[PDB]
């Protein structure tokens, strides 16, 4: 509270650029209710709670985040927007993470050049770049033998695919494959992505690509393992989504002479595409991409006629989403005679009409075995669970065949890991899509914690420094996962006929009101309910949740599929039918986190600056949105709350000198350093001495440069004192 | 106002502030601006300016006597020892650490960067003057 003098400058509020610097005119008093400041207007300041201080300019445009003193949110904006724009630095540390700011421009530091500069060199001694983060896996698998992942997290475009080829490009470079995995990108993301309300390109799944190493750590192949696919986007859209881009591709090229077998109308004819109203997007031409699409199957090695089963099997579900039920009231159904989207669904999936049609209403149940009539509601569950299940089935098997022009026979020694994840997602209206989202966060982020405080043991002890903060985050874990947990009553209310989307959220309510502090109601709602995830609160609405989680697949369906003359759809199918979409994501996650914890973790965390694709700029707004997203700000409050500043006795000399005696100065600098140090700052919690560094508290090496501030200021006003005597006595005499 | 000023000159002087200037008061400003006079120059100097003949200077009698652009030449030139226009930080050490003041390598170089308005690392004649002023 003395820090708060004349002259001193914080950031404060500001509707439009967030923080905003201002200068204290006068020095607060202890109880004082105004600050006296000066933008560049004056204000009142109206605080009992003080606004955040600016780091000193040494600490500013830093290569490391955790290097800044006054570490805080403003203070992260201010110096990424710095280094980015004055500097067009794109990359910086924070701590172990990785920081990329898209510039949306071509930056000429990709080149051999520059790996060759990377290559040999140590985590730090160079700027940040992927390529360290890429160098430093490549190192960690040959030094400790273990295998790494490298997670390259953030929202769809905003670098995350970029980073990727990067990594790859580097490890080809150091040590065909990067070729081919670039090549396969349009056939993944037209199977697996779609446009969002607020993304045209989203991936809606995590790409793991295994790049395969030998026993001198060569390339010799890659592998791609898919998790977290969102199965309810198959058969539902939110208002201006769309279902994954390669149906519209298909129904762009309707007319197509090869595709007219497929009976396609527009995407607005279709259920399983129209339901958000929003069949194109600006800038995309589907047709286009289509070809794209066949062109990427046909460099990896997909034959053109099993390329034409691919698109049997979406047109398929495409009419299979158009087949109307007829209610014979009321536990009964049936399909209408002669029926034009089963018909062509019967062809195209070379399955028996009538056949098809008795298993689409009927289910067989098996003490006695009966053929039970279904009702319209659950045979229309059915259809789409079934839908669901091709689909998933379908991707599964073009990743299968991707896989099979990036293996090699080769022996596989080791390998490496890049992942290609979404990070958190809120929208206005969050669903069941957004809730698996953020649940597969908190798991990555508890990787994350657990491995950052590993590291952390490891140096205090190398420094002989003893402890130390960690943030468990399994409580929100175990809120969604565990027994009576969120997914768990949803799949509890899923198999009550009377259960709804009103009746869960009283069962949660009932569970963990007032009993988990991480849950909480909205105050004016009984459809919704509130997460405390790591980096922000999240309100989902409860409607939908219960349809979206359902996923029985009637075993009769797919024995129908199973028994086709179309001979692809039966290799897809090479409980379980009655598991859930939620307790799907579980298992898929689960996997996944088995994969990432059989390894050494690496983290890249890529932000989007603007919404417009500007080049170099950076929008405050959507810069602390995607920073606390990707998890930063979370981070570095808990950096902030330990001993972040980190100096060598060395440097603790030749920056504070000036504030030194001749008194005190021996020859063991490491000595003066802690003497000199113990009279600077009274309170010795606010360091802590190491074998070669001093560790600060947040605060105390601004403290330290505000002391040099004033030593040399007072230096100037006495020389020139000392000049103003000697040129008056000389003046007179 | 000027007088204000004459009275911060007269105060130079006058080390004890008792008022008025000795001759030991005077020898001792004068033997550090180089000078060195002997007791009598400095008694004559004295009584020059003492109107009560009471053998000391106070500052109405002071104030009596007394009632730039050169000076200021006449001071740089001093600074600039190796007479090349330009004021070094090791020019500045030099007479600074003459002076008396004992400042480190640092306070010097801070007082050169923040007099240097060209940044060109060295100080000018017109940045002299500015800085002095
Ligand atoms: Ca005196
Ligand atoms: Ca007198
Ligand atoms: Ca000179
Ligand atoms: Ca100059």
């Amino acid at each position: 509270s003395e820090l708060y003098t004349k002259f001193a400058r914080v950031w404060i509020p500001d509707p439009e650029e967030v923080w905003k610097s201002a200068e204290l005119l006068k020095d607060y008093k202890p109880g004082d209710k105004v600050l006296l400041l000066h933008l560049e207007k004056d204000l009142e300041y109206r605080l009992g709670e003080l606004p955040h201080l600016r780091n000193p300019d040494i600490l500013v445009g830093e290569n490391d985040l955790t290097a800044l003193s006054y570490l805080h949110e403003p203070a992260v904006l201010h110096n990424l927007r710095v280094r980015f724009i004055d500097s067009k630095l794109i990359y910086t540390y924070c701590g172990i993470v990785l920081v990329a700011i898209n510039p949306y421009e071509q930056l000429p530091i990709y080149g051999e050049d520059i790996i060759n500069a990377y290559s040999g060199q140590n985590m730090g001694d160079m700027d940040p770049h992927i390529f360290a983060v890429a160098e430093e896996a490549y190192k960690q698998m040959a030094r400790d033998e273990r295998n790494q992942s490298i997670i390259v997290s953030g929202e769809s475009g905003a670098g995350k695919t970029v980073s990727a080829k990067y990594a790859m490009r580097y490890f080809a470079t150091v040590s065909n494959v990067e070729e081919k995995v670039l090549a396969s990108n349009p056939i993944m993301e037209s199977i697996g992505n779609a446009k969002t309300t607020r993304n045209d390109n989203s991936s809606r799944f995590g790409k793991y690509i295994e790049i395969g190493f030998d026993k001198r750590y060569r390339i010799i192949g890659a592998n791609m393992r898919t998790y977290l696919l969102e199965k309810s986007r198959v058969v539902f859209q939110a208002e201006e989504e769309r279902n994954y881009h390669i149906f519209y591709q298909l129904c762009a090229s309707a007319k197509l002479p090869e595709f007219k077998m497929l009976r396609l109308g527009n995407a607005d004819s279709f259920h399983y595409t129209k339901q958000g109203g929003s069949p194109m997007i600006e800038g995309v031409d589907d047709a286009k991409e289509m070809a794209h699409t066949r062109q990427a199957c046909t460099l990896l090695g997909i034959s053109e006629s099993y390329q034409m089963g691919i698109f049997r099997i979406l047109a398929g579900i495409l009419h299979l989403g158009n087949v109307g039920f007829a209610s014979r009231d009321s536990d009964s159904c049936t399909i209408p005679p002669k029926h034009e989207p089963l018909t062509i669904f019967c062809d195209l999936m070379g399955v028996d009409y009538e056949e098809m049609c008795h298993w689409l209403c009927h289910r067989k149940l098996a003490t006695e075995t009966y053929i039970k009539p279904i009702s319209k509601l659950q045979a229309t569950n059915a259809r789409d669970a079934l839908a669901k299940h091709i689909y998933a089935k379908l991707f599964n098997w073009i990743v299968d065949h991707v896989n099979q022009a990036l293996h090699s026979a080769v022996k596989q020694h080791s390998f490496i890991g890049v992942l290609d994840i979404y990070g958190f997602e809120t929208f206005e209206i969050n669903s069941f899509e957004q809730f698996c989202i953020n649940y597969a966060n908190e798991k990555l982020q508890q990787q994350f914690n657990m491995h950052v405080f590993k590291l952390e043991q490891e140096e205090y002890m190398k420094e002989q420094i003893p402890w130390i903060d960690f943030y468990d985050n399994q409580p929100c874990i175990n809120l969604i996962e565990s027994k009576l947990g969120i997914l768990d009553l949803l799949d509890e209310e899923c198999k009550m006929p009377k259960g709804t989307d009103d009746t869960w959220a009283q069962k949660l309510y009932n569970t963990h009101l007032n009993k988990c502090a991480l849950f909480e109601k909205p105050r004016m709602s009984n459809k919704a309910f509130i997460i405390k995830h790591f980096a922000d609160k999240v309100e989902y609405q409860c409607e939908g949740f219960l349809e979206k989680n359902k996923d029985t697949v009637f075993e009769e369906q797919i024995k129908v599929l199973k028994s086709s003359k179309f001979k692809m759809l039966p290799e897809l199918f090479q409980k379980e039918h009655k598991k859930t979409v939620g307790h799907q994501f579980r298992n898929s996650l689960h996997l996944l986190m088995e994969t990432l914890n059989a390894t050494t973790p690496h983290y890249v965390r890529c932000i989007k600056p603007n919404d417009f694709k500007f080049p170099f700029t950076f929008d405050e707004k959507r810069a602390v949105q995607q920073l606390r997203a990707c998890g930063v700000l979370e981070t570095i409050r808990i950096s902030a709350a330990g001993f972040p500043s980190r100096w060598t006795y060395q440097e603790f000399f030749s920056r504070y000198r000036v504030l030194m005696k001749q008194k005190d100065v021996l020859g063991d600098r490491k000595q003066t350093c802690k003497n000199v140090l113990e009279k600077l700052i009274l309170d010795k919690d606010k360091y802590q001495f190491g074998k070669t560094k001093i560790f600060f508290r947040a605060g105390q090496v601004a403290y330290l440069e505000k002391l040099r501030a004033d030593k040399l200021r007072a230096a100037c006003i006495r020389i020139q004192k000392t000049i103003r005597g000697w040129l008056l006595r000389k003046r007179y005499l | 106002e000027q007088i204000a000023e004459f009275k911060e000159a007269f105060s130079l002087f006058d080390k004890d502030g008792d008022g008025t200037i000795t001759t030991k008061e005077l020898g001792t400003v004068m033997r550090s601006l180089g000078q060195n006079p002997t007791e009598a120059e400095l008694q004559d100097m004295i009584n020059e300016v003492d109107a009560d003949g009471n053998g000391t200077i106070d500052f109405p009698e002071f104030l009596t006597m007394m009632a730039s652009e050169e000076e200021i030449r006449e001071a740089f030139r001093v600074f600039d020892k190796d007479g090349n226009g330009y004021i070094s930080a090791a020019e500045l050490r030099h007479v600074m650490t003459n002076l008396g003041e004992k400042l480190t390598d640092e306070e010097v170089d801070e007082m050169i960067r923040e007099a240097d308005i060209d940044g060109d690392g060295q100080v000018n004649y017109e940045e002299f003057v500015q800085m002095m002023t």
